[PDB]
RNA sequence: GAACUUGAGUGCAGAAGAGGAGAGUGGAAUUCCACGUGUAGCGGUGAAAUGCGUAGAGAUGUGGAGGAACACCAGUGGCGAAGGCGACUCUCUGGUCUGUAACUGACGCUGAGGAGCGAAAGCGUGGGGAGCGAACAGGAUUAGAUACCCUGGUAGUCCACGCCGUAAACGAUGAGUGCUAAGUGUUAGGGGGUUUCCGCCCCUUAGUGCUGCAGCUAACGCAUUAAGCACUCCGCCUGGGGAGU
């Protein structure tokens, strides 16, 4: 469902472009952040915000990333199961890694996978290297996990039956 | 036309109900393109009806090797009797 | 069972086969609905329009028609609810602080024309006061003394109003609604299938809910 | 199956238009080309004028050859100047 | 419109008709086309092949 | 033509999930009715039924969406295609989404699920993962 | 190895089509030719001029010659593998679609290499030459004008055969098959519910347009005529230039 924004939530950013318009007088600038928000007990979100400032945008950026918030599965600290995220030709896969490992990620993803609470990620970009559709594509990788229960529920079955 | 390919089909059936039956198809498909082919050398600078002559060519030799992999025996005495060789 | 109503439904050619589950086909060419599939979805809004305006969310009453115009407005002035009877203005929901201002500057200014000082300028009563009151009351309706966020929202049409239910599937409000034969069910969050140009029918439904949601106050 | 309709001039007398008319059938002849039917709508006003004439005999003849003396008469009617027009169509 | 030939349920139209391609032929000479004379395509077809066959035995005109 | 049907019954499975479609009509070989007969009795399938007829006969089956609207079958795929076929053995059997979904797999000893050809310490054609 | 009939094809029955090749015929008009009318212009341009014209032009009537394309039909209409194919008729001939049930019973698809077709220009040989028209000439515009404009006009365009074998040869989208909402014209069928009909509605094919859902896509857009979801086969790409050298 739509997440309730109380959390406790941490709000470091990816990036602040520098973004133009042409006018009859020349270039007008503005600033377009996108940051990453979330606590790390499996409630991510990300957004844009658009400003004249740096600071303004950010905070823009911070509340529509407060707006959209996703949940994750954090199945043994982990995730669940190898799931390949495709948002429009930024194409990144997940996998689940050994509880030593850490987060074995690039810089977005890493700041998704960091402020998700999910500690022990294998992955790779597949794609194009913007922020933006990376960070679109591993939450198209995130919104398409599944649980072991719910899915237990969903088969007609039990997690014993699907499990082992 | 309506007895020369009735005369054929009656002539090459092996059943009473043979339309198909490959001898019988083959058959036309040889006097067709023999039709066709004295058609061709009154008329060279048709190119569409020499599209078609391949295509019966086609059809006909695939029914052939058709025949080969299917009835070694039927397959030579049809040969014999059309004398396609 | 046909309790009261008269529709059959609505459109021509251009219909949705998101609605095959619903409706039936005429030769005239106008699409009559399955009543069968009316009354028990219609019973099941009755009970849950009943549980929300036992709960506390007050209801928003959305009709920009021409038709739904005084139907909207006398049912929702029967009920006592926040109705909508001309334009829906762009963010209502979603902009709603803006909206909030908005309105508190015409509870302002029709509080002043009585009780306030009436007499500033020749005119500056007329070209501020009047001309402002005329746009503000017409479009901001009986949403004016609103205070909150709604809890629901019943529509008349969603294809005359995508925006509306747009940004209320946006919001997360969850909506009860008469669809019709080119509308999208899957929109909808509580779908009724009845006619939206008929004056009777519409007036028929928005007096079921309005005395679905009479009965709940208690 | 053919339609065989010509147009014989109008200045010619009515014996020597029997005479072109069993010409014609002669040539017929030649085939096998069996006449199943004949006709004459007479002295008809041409929608436009061939030589210097407004006006001139039609003839219908109904054929079913083996398509050789419909050729003869192609060649014969090209031919004789005393016939205006001739078509031959395949009756289908 | 509606078509002649679906309504007498007549069928090929037989150049020797030539009143009735004299109706379908326009003032000048010309043939109408088929949103004027109301026809289905077919029958157009067959329509102004009638009035070519019958142009060149001379039942029907070119220029007037 | 058609180079092969079960990678099409697939997709038309995979069709139906994504019109999100109730019943199916796939023309029904044995190793179809084997296959529908593992998604049945996994649970990716409410039930499955077989109609007998002249031609070559017909298996409908019943898509199941257990809740509000929610795909439990959200991809197929094929692995072994007329044109590479992919054997595996017994110690590279693969289990998917590790233990969340399926391969179907037809061995010496029945066409087999994941664990039944683990069980049996088995391989054969691998011809379906199912998640 | 044996069966089956859906895929494929034959059989029967219609239907439509500028599908092709050979031959024949027609009516405007353009040009040219001769005669009558008759006199000073005609033609052309943004403006003019070269040209044509009293040796009688342009206009006009009749007649004749010759070539090429086939107005109206004509339509996001049809057919073809593509190039492409628009008058008509006959001769031969290729394919499609529709209704099935008569037959065969997997006989099918793709396809490197090979064989053929292959717009237009071009080449060889012989004809042909009305219009147009590269090249070329004169006049203009212009700083220049090997150009655009105008007046002329060679090869060529045309036909027969032989060669070339190339195009933005385009849907800038290989072929096959299956699945995946709709609305709506249209092309050719078929069938139903009243009417023998007229006609309306409905249903189903195969082809052809537009708008459009899911899905795809970088976006534009495609969307059952896919650029979706799949499988088979082939061709092709791996920075731009150098260089298609």
């Amino acid at each position: 469902r739509i997440d309730p924004s109380k959390l406790e939530l941490e709000e470091r950013l990816v990036t602040v472009n520098r973004v133009a318009k042409v006018v009859k007088g020349g270039r007008r600038f503005r600033f377009a952040a996108l940051v990453v928000v979330g606590d790390k007990n499996g409630h991510v979100g990300f957004g844009t915000g658009k400003a004249q400032e740096v600071p303004e945008a950010i905070r823009k950026a911070v509340e529509d990333a407060k707006k959209n918030l996703i949940e994750v599965p954090m199945v043994g600290t982990t995730i669940p199961h190898e799931i390949i995220g495709r948002f429009g030709a930024g194409n990144i896969l997940l996998k689940p890694a050994s509880e030593g490992t850490g987060v074995i990620a690039g810089g977005p993803v890493r700041a998704v996978l960091e402020l998700a609470g999910v500690a022990d990620i294998l992955s790779k970009s597949l794609g194009s290297n913007t922020p933006i559709n990376m960070i679109r594509a591993t939450l198209q990788g995130l919104s398409e996990l599944k649980r072991a229960e719910d899915v237990a529920k969903l088969r007609g079955k039990s997690v014993e039956e699907l499990l082992g | 036309t309506q007895e020369r390919k009735n005369q054929l089909i009656n002539e090459f059936k092996t059943h009473e109900s043979d339309t198909g039956s490959p001898e019988v198809q083959i058959a036309i498909l040889t006097d067709s393109i023999n039709n066709l082919n004295e058609h061709l050398r009154t008329h060279k600078k048709d190119h569409h009806s020499r599209r078609g002559l391949l295509k019966m060519v086609g059809k006909r030799r695939n029914l052939l090797t058709y025949l080969r992999n299917k009835d070694v025996t039927r397959y030579r005495e049809l040969i014999n009797k059309l004398g396609l060789r | 069972l046909l309790e009261a109503g008269v529709h059959f439904g609505h459109q021509t050619r251009r219909w949705n086969p998101k609605m095959k589950r619903y409706i039936f086909t005429e030769r005239n060419g106008i699409y009559i609905i399955d009543l069968q599939k009316t009354v028990k979805k219609v019973e099941e809004a009755y009970n849950f329009t009943k549980n929300l305006a036992a709960e506390g969310g007050k209801i928003l009453f959305v009709g920009t028609k021409k038709q739904a115009q005084d139907s909207v407005k006398e049912e929702a002035q029967r009920s006592g609810m926040y109705y909508v009877n001309q334009r829906w203005l762009g963010g209502t929901l979603t902009n709603f602080e803006t909206i909030q201002k908005r309105i508190k500057r015409l509870k302002d200014i029709e509080k002043m024309q009585e009780n306030g000082t009436f007499d500033v300028l020749p005119k500056k009563e007329v070209v501020q006061l009047k001309k402002e009151l005329e746009r503000l009351e017409k479009f901001l309706g009986g949403i004016k003394d609103m205070k909150d966020l709604p809890d629901a929202l019943f529509i008349i049409d969603p294809r005359k109003e995508r925006i509306a239910v747009a940004e209320a599937r946006k919001l997360n409000i969850p909506i009860i609604g008469i669809v019709d034969t080119n509308c999208d069910p899957d929109e909808i969050d509580v779908v009724i299938p009845a006619n939206d140009d008929a004056i009777r029918a519409v007036k028929l439904l928005t007096s079921k809910m309005a005395d679905a949601i009479l009965e709940a106050k208690q | 199956k053919y339609e065989v309709m010509y147009i014989i001039r109008p200045n010619i007398d009515e014996e020597s238009k029997k005479a072109v008319i069993e010409r014609f059938n002669n040539v017929l002849t030649s085939n096998g080309a069996e006449i199943t039917g004949t006709k004459d709508w007479g002295k008809r006003r041409l929608a436009y004028e061939i030589n210097d004439f407004r006006d001139g005999f039609y003839q219908i003849v109904n054929v079913q050859s083996d398509a050789a003396a419909v050729q003869e008469f192609d060649r014969l009617a090209k031919i004789s100047d005393d016939i205006i027009r001739h078509i031959v169509v395949k009756e289908e | 419109k509606v078509c002649y030939f679906t309504s007498n349920g007549i069928t090929h139209i037989d150049y020797k008709d030539v009143d009735l391609l004299k109706k379908f032929v326009s003032e000048r000479g010309k043939i109408l086309p088929r949103r004027v004379t109301g026809t289905n395509a077919k029958y157009q077809r067959k329509l102004t092949a009638a009035i070519k066959r019958a142009r060149q035995m001379a039942l029907l005109p070119y220029v007037s | 033509v058609m180079t092969d049907p079960i990678a099409d019954m697939l997709t038309r499975i995979r069709n139906a999930n994504m019109v999100r479609h109730e019943k199916l009509e796939i023309p029904a070989s044995k190793l179809k009715r084997e296959i529908a007969e593992i998604l049945k009795r996994e649970g990716f399938i409410r039930d499955v039924e077989f109609v007998e007829d002249s031609k070559q006969g017909i298996i409908r089956v019943f898509l199941k969406y257990g809740q509000n609207n929610e795909r439990v079958i959200t991809g197929l795929k094929r692995i072994s295609k007329p044109g590479l076929r992919v054997y595996a053995k017994s110690n590279e059997v693969p289990r998917v989404l590790n233990g969340l979904g399926i391969a179907i797999i037809s061995t010496s000893q029945g066409v087999l699920t994941d664990k039944e050809a683990r069980a049996k310490q088995a391989g054969g054609e691998v011809l379906a993962y199912v998640w």
